[PDB]
């Protein structure tokens, strides 16, 4: 597959 | 990564449109049966209408154990 | 980084739990209008009846130009 998305930062 | 299966738990919700995508709420227990390439996990779990779904998440979603 | 207001372009969808995130598709440009902190920003886009949706998503969920 393509890249998955980056673990989202912290609020 | 530990040898498969393993258990992971989603540390954010995963909601792709993607066909064969796995979704998942935030919090959601998921086993791991298949580590699809470096990036991406495969595995399931039984939803809350009883009803084992499965496909592919990022890894980086989920945390082991 | 460069000054406000400025164009980015979503390289995954971002979708997330909180009224304060924009959310969007993956290739939807965005104006970036504040750097809220050092890994998120605050911008827009107009939906499909032309009304302005705003709100704050993670810097690393797009590419600048
Ligand atoms: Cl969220
Ligand atoms: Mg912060
Ligand atoms: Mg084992």
């Amino acid at each position: 597959r393509g890249p998955a998305p980056p673990p989202p930062p912290h609020r | 990564e530990p040898e498969v299966p393993f258990k992971v738990v989603a540390q954010f919700p995963y909601k792709s449109d993607y066909e064969d995508d796995l979704n998942f709420e935030k919090d959601q227990e998921i086993i791991v049966t298949s580590v699809e390439d470096a990036e991406w996990y495969f595995g399931e779990y039984q939803d809350s209408n009883g009803d084992v779904i499965e496909g592919i998440f990022p890894k980086s979603f989920v945390a082991v154990q």
